[PDB]
């Protein structure tokens, strides 16, 4: 996370301060699939 | 704002050709960064004096 704010500033002399580096996101674990009757036991049996 | 997240919702699809605006996406950054590090700047000399 040093390296990449370096590169934002595109100087190897980093002043001192706080720079803001690229944003970071959580990420998904899974995905969660959530869902009458038709008369085949009427018709077929 | 992170405009490449704002604009295309967490999809490379999108996000490829963000890349094609070049600096569209960071210079905003550098305009609100711009605003938002001053902001404190108001306020700085305004209260603490």
């Amino acid at each position: 996370p040093l390296s990449e704010t370096k590169c934002t500033l595109k100087s190897f002399t980093v002043e001192k301060g706080i720079y803001q580096t690229s944003n970071f996101r959580v990420q998904p674990t899974e995905s969660i699939v959530r869902f009458n009757l038709c008369p085949f036991g009427e018709v077929f049996n | 704002v992170d405009c490449t997240m704002y604009i295309c919702g967490d999809s490379t699809e999108c996000s490829n050709l963000l890349l094609q605006y070049g600096s569209f996406c960071t210079q905003l950054n550098r305009a609100l960064t711009g605003i938002a590090v001053e902001q404190d700047k108001n306020t700085q000399e305004v209260f603490a004096q």
